[PDB]
């Protein structure tokens, strides 16, 4: 599952670099706890 | 009326009033803070002269070096600034083409007039809101200061405070109040030592022959080697003025014996004989 | 003194220590920096067949240098409708990307292709996006430029689908979906609805042509959208600002104007130890330039200058709060004209650097010129009319208590008054405010 | 705090500076409002330390308290002008260093370096730490001797003797004090010395010191942070407005940005004034407690703490004073 | 006064201006509310002390 506490699947902003801050953003993110579809190759 | 009630405001309770001369009130006020009666009687002319100097000095005191006075002018200036802000901010053009509604109406069409007038209104509403909010902040300030003034009228003027700091510096004797712009002006007359002497004092004295019979000073100190300066020389002084006098039952109280009390043989005080 | 007067708007100020604003911190010279890449090739805009509105072309330009004069010098501009940008600015800014959409379209129909409309021109063909700054340019392109307009030019007038007849409407920045284009291209040009299946879903589509409205000077619409993402500019102009330097070293230690990768303003640059560096309040405080050097960036007003003023003598002195006196000489160019000259002396204090003071062991009782940290300015005894003089740099007096020492006895020392005076403590209490 | 209003609002841009004239002498008013507020803070200090100031004192030496351990209160320079508790208090409260001396040079933390970018400055206090410490040191040395009617004399009485008289004055007989004098000193020492480990998260008086510090920080955060706001404008940057829009929309957009920056400054001044009134009230309270709890023995209930008041001590704290009231608390009754 | 009315009446550019006007007023109201609660909190602190 997506773990928001590890920032899983989070896309970093495409402009400046941010540091030692908290930013409030509305954007395309995965839902926390979401189980994606698993695909297997062999 | 407040001035006329100072001398008579004496005993427990606030129910009675004594028509006591001001001068008598001052001498009792001084006695109550440690100055003995012999001192007050010998120096009564000196006390009146020093008091008069200190109080009459105020006739030339309302200057730029007088902080209490400048504070009166500042209160006045504060009120003036609040009004300056209502009167002056009307001339502002808050993103509009003009501070004048009439100029907007005669220059722009009916649609831009609404936008421009709204800009001008918003600024004028802001000014009024800012004015009300400060008056409210200043009202809370006044509520606090009005409360303080009440406490000082009741504690410094209508009575004699024993609280340090409150009612001014030094030992409080008497306060007077006159009106001031936007408030009250207090004048607290205090007693301020100008020169000091250090002497050695006892916590109390005991009869060496009768160790259970011990005394302690009231409103003063038992000090040694000041008068005659021989063996077991102990005398009493008021705590607010050095003036050694014989130890008598009027200057003392009987107390339980303590390890810090002196044991005396010679020239034993009358309360111990 | 004049900065003090203008900061407060008062020619007759009281004595005190006042903060002041700067009135001489003007830029001298300027620095420009931008990326250099290959040209943003715009051939496809002018030297091909014009696109239709239902199938318009889009090209996104990144990591290149553009020339807007080149686009405009080729066409006759009928109109332009810009939003959060102007053609003047469009020509010179740096962008994360530049996008151009274009198609043939009659000038006479410019009101259909408009911000408040919701005609079939907008709903099924071209719906301009407004989330990014953009400008819609209506222009006539002459055949001498290589522009051609063969084939049928058409737009979708309808494209509903399913059993609910749901209009397959184009979303801002999008285009007619493949089902709509497939349908419309097989539809009659008389505006008639044609029905077909696209995969498993039934579609009803129709189109009209505008080929008959296109003439030798071809009416074209070019929509230029620019993205701003500070720190990620890849698209810059080929033209460098006329009065700006392209080498910063000769401008260091000075207040200059600048334009660095789209970021403009004034400031002072210094060479520092290590593309934009930000603080926690989104201010740029340094950058990495293309010559490999890292620079610190400060406003031309960075030193917290305050003025100590005595209104009896009209004398004044300056405090540069929290600044070491070594650094003051180097910043002289941003201070008042008379400060600059005097710096081309200084005492270091615990509150900053002071100019116009002399050292003194004198202390102050009533301190109306406090500098802070128990420091007090002591006014000169000479009036300015005679000449300028310095303030003593003294301190707030500590009037210590009498020291009466205790005895290792059963007895104790007591300090008693031998003489006495009366004093009056004056106090003002404000009990109400003006109603 | 003082603010370079012109810089705060226009950041060096001439077009903004001209548009700003349409708001009247806005910056002059801000400069005067802040100047006035700052003068008041210095007056609060001058009057507070008039109460702290003693006429006479007995010099502090080690062993000052006799049987009573006051080591934590005496100056380190006796056993630094500051006491062990006051150093401990200042070391456990988290405070950014204002950089009063050469702070500009260090920045060439963020609310401090923001001063030289945003256009505002944190000002130093009237008194330095040594002077304030000297005042509380002298106050400590006057407690034992502050006895009779009147405030004119001073008695150089050992602290231990003062405590025993203070206890006798509240109903404990002399036989009891004599029999239990070792017990009294031990219990007192326990209660007072406990403070060495008291500056923790369970100590409300202590957390209140940190909160005062945080409050000042938040006020500055609002000046430093609100500059980044785009108040209906296309950008927070005047430079970005000028280089993107034409000369007419620039005026509208710059005015939007100015209005927001003027609003921020007005909000800042108004809170400083509300907080100045708060300080005026609290400074008054501190004066009453110095004169009534420390320089004397209060008989007032509640005032000077819970239980029966015996003695108070004062050390300096960030933005104020820290009072420690030692009271007598019955633990078992008959 | 309704955001919904702005969105359904104006185009996407004027909506931003109009919504910003409406937001600014609502932010102002909230700021005014907080500032008075703070002024009234100081009043209460004084009266609680009394
Ligand atoms: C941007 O493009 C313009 C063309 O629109 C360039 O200007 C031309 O320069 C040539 C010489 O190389 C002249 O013969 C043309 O007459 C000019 N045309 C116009 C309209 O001025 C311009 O030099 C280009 N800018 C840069 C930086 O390369
Ligand atoms: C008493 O005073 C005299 C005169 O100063 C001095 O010589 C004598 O030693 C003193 N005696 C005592 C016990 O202090
Ligand atoms: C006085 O005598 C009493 C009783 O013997 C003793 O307790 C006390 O310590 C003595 N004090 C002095 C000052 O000698
Ligand atoms: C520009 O693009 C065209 C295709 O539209 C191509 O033929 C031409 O060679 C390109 N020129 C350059 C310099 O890339
Ligand atoms: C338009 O193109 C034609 C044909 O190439 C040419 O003869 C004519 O000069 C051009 N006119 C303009 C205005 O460019
Ligand atoms: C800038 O000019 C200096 C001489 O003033 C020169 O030494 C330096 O190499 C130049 N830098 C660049 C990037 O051209
Ligand atoms: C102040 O006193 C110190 C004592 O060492 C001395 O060195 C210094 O020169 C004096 N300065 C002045 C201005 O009196
Ligand atoms: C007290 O001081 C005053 C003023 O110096 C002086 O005139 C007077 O003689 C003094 N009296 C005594 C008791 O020393
Ligand atoms: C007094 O208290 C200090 C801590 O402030 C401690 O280190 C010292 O040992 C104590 N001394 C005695 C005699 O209790």
């Amino acid at each position: 599952p997506i773990d928001m506490n590890k920032a899983d699947g989070v896309i970093y902003p495409n402009g400046r670099t941010y540091s030692n801050i908290t930013l409030q953003t509305t954007n395309l993110f995965p839902r926390n706890g979401d189980l994606g579809t698993q695909y297997v190759y062999s | 009326s407040l001035l006329g009630s100072i001398a008579g405001a004496w005993t427990a309770g606030l129910s009675s009033f004594a028509a006591i001369p001001f001068a008598q009130s001052i001498f009792y006020r001084l006695n109550g803070v440690g100055i003995t009666q012999q001192v007050l009687s010998e120096n009564q002319k000196i006390i009146a002269n020093k008091f008069n100097q200190a109080l009459g000095a105020m006739q030339t005191g309302f200057t730029t070096t007088n902080e209490a006075f400048q504070k009166v002018q500042d209160a006045v200036n504060t009120n003036a600034q609040a009004l300056a802000k209502l009167a002056s901010e009307l001339s502002n053009t808050f993103g509009a083409i003009s501070s004048s509604i009439g100029d907007i109406i005669q220059r722009l069409d009916v649609l831009e007039q609404e936008v421009q007038i709204d800009r001008l209104i918003n600024g004028r509403l802001t000014t009024l809101n800012a004015f009300v909010a400060q008056q409210l902040v200043r009202s809370e300030s006044a509520a606090r200061s009005a409360q303080l003034a009440k406490d000082k009228v009741n504690e410094c003027v209508k009575s004699q405070s024993t609280r340090s700091g409150f009612c001014g510096q030094g030992t409080h004797i008497v306060s007077f109040v006159i009106n001031a712009p936007n408030g009250l002006y207090f004048m607290h007359v205090g007693y301020h030592p100008s020169q000091h002497i250090e002497v050695v004092a006892a916590y109390g004295l005991c009869d060496a022959a009768n160790p259970t019979n011990c005394i302690a000073p009231v409103n003063g100190y038992f000090i040694k080697n000041q008068t005659t300066r021989g063996v077991d020389d102990w005398s009493y002084t008021g705590s607010s003025f050095y003036a050694p006098e014989p130890i008598t039952t009027l200057n003392t109280r009987y107390v339980a014996p303590q390890v810090t009390f002196q044991n005396i043989s010679t020239n034993l005080p009358p309360p111990l004989l | 003194y004049t900065q003090l007067v203008c900061s407060y708007g008062d020619f007759n100020m009281k004595s005190g220590v006042y903060s002041t604003s700067y009135y001489s911190a003007k830029p001298v010279g300027a620095y420009y920096e931008a990326h250099v890449y290959p040209d943003c090739n715009f051939t496809d805009l002018f030297r091909e067949n014009a696109p239709t509105i239902m199938q318009y072309k889009r090209q996104v330009f990144t990591r290149c240098n553009y020339n807007l004069t080149l686009l405009l010098s080729l066409v006759q501009v009928d109109e332009f409708v810009c939003d959060k940008i102007t053609p003047e600015a469009l020509a010179t800014g740096c962008y994360s990307s530049l996008t151009v959409d274009w198609f043939a379209f009659p000038y006479a129909w410019k009101s259909y292709l408009a911000i408040g409309s919701a005609d079939r021109i907008v709903r099924f063909n071209y719906n301009q996006d407004y989330s990014n700054p953009s400008c819609r340019i209506h222009s006539k392109v002459n055949s001498s430029v290589g522009i051609s307009y063969s084939g049928l030019y058409s737009y979708i007038t309808n494209c509903n689908y399913g059993g609910f007849n749901k209009d397959d409407v184009v979303k801002p920045g999008g285009r007619a979906s493949q089902p709509c284009v497939t349908g419309a291209l097989n539809s009659p040009t008389n505006g008639q609805v044609w029905s077909f299946n696209f995969g498993g879903v039934p579609y009803r589509t129709s189109r009209l042509t505008y080929t008959d409205h296109l003439k030798n000077p071809l009416d074209m619409v070019y929509v230029i959208t620019v993205k701003y993402e500070p720190g990620a500019e890849t698209v810059c102009p080929k033209q460098v600002r006329p009065d700006y330097s392209t080498n910063i070293t000769g401008l260091l230690g000075s207040c200059i104007s600048y334009d660095i990768y789209g970021i403009t303003g004034t400031g002072v640059f210094q060479l520092c130890n290590a593309k934009f560096v930000y603080d926690k309040f989104d201010n740029i405080i340094g950058f990495h330039s293309d010559d490999g050097n890292y620079y610190c960036v400060a406003p031309c007003v960075s030193v917290p200058v305050s003025v100590i003023y005595d209104d009896n003598t009209n004398q004044y002195a300056t405090l540069f709060g929290s600044v070491a006196c070594q650094h003051i000489s180097t910043m002289a160019a941003q201070f008042s004209r008379e400060t600059r000259a005097s710096l081309v002396n200084l005492l270091q204090t615990s509150v900053g650097c002071v100019m116009g003071f002399h050292e003194t062991n004198d202390t102050v009782e009533d301190c109306n010129l406090s500098l802070g940290q128990s420091l007090c300015a002591i006014p000169p005894n000479t009036n300015l009319r005679v000449g300028r003089s310095t303030f003593g740099l003294g301190s707030l007096a500590y009037n210590s208590p009498l020291r009466v020492d205790a005895l290792n006895s059963s007895e104790f020392k007591v300090s008693l008054p031998l003489n006495f005076t009366f004093g009056v403590t004056q106090e003002y209490i404000e009990t109400s405010i003006q109603k | 705090i003082t603010v370079d209003c012109k810089q705060y609002v226009c950041n060096g841009f001439a077009k903004c500076e001209k548009l700003l004239e349409q708001y009247g002498q806005f910056c002059s008013k801000i400069n005067q409002a802040l100047h006035g507020a700052n003068l008041r803070q210095d007056d609060f200090v001058r009057n507070l330390f008039e109460s702290v100031k003693t006429p006479q004192t007995v010099p502090l030496t080690t062993g000052f308290g006799g049987e009573f351990n006051l080591t934590l209160l005496e100056p380190l320079s006796v056993s630094n002008a500051r006491s062990a508790l006051e150093e401990l208090l200042f070391d456990k409260v988290t405070i950014a260093d204002p950089g009063y001396m050469q702070g500009y040079d260090d920045c060439m933390r963020d609310l401090i370096c923001a001063q030289y970018v945003a256009g505002y400055k944190v000002l130093p206090p009237l008194m330095d730490v040594n002077m304030e410490a000297a005042y509380t040191s002298s106050l400590l040395g006057s407690i034992a001797g502050a006895w009779t009617a009147g405030l004119s004399s001073f008695a150089a009485i050992p602290f231990a003797q003062s405590i025993f008289y203070r206890l006798n004055g509240v109903g404990i007989t002399q036989q009891v004090l004599s029999e239990n004098q070792k017990i009294i000193a031990n219990k007192f020492n326990q209660a007072l010395g406990a403070m060495q480990t008291g500056f923790t998260t369970t100590n409300e008086a202590f957390q209140k010191v940190q909160d005062a510090v945080n409050t000042n920080a938040q006020a500055l955060a609002k000046l430093a942070s609100e500059l980044s706001n785009t108040f209906g404008a296309i950008s927070s940057s005047i430079g970005d407005i000028i280089q993107r829009l034409d000369v007419l929309e620039q005026e509208v957009q710059i005015d939007r940005l100015i209005n927001g920056r003027l609003t921020t400054l007005n909000a800042f001044v108004a809170q400083q004034l509300v907080r100045s009134e708060s300080a005026a009230r609290s400074a008054q309270l501190a004066k009453d407690k110095v004169n009534e709890c420390v320089k004397s023995q209060s008989t007032r209930s509640g005032f000077c703490g819970q239980g029966t008041h015996i003695v108070s001590f004062v050390i300096n704290a960030p933005n104020g004073l820290y009072f420690m009231h030692v009271g007598y608390h019955p633990s078992q009754h008959i």
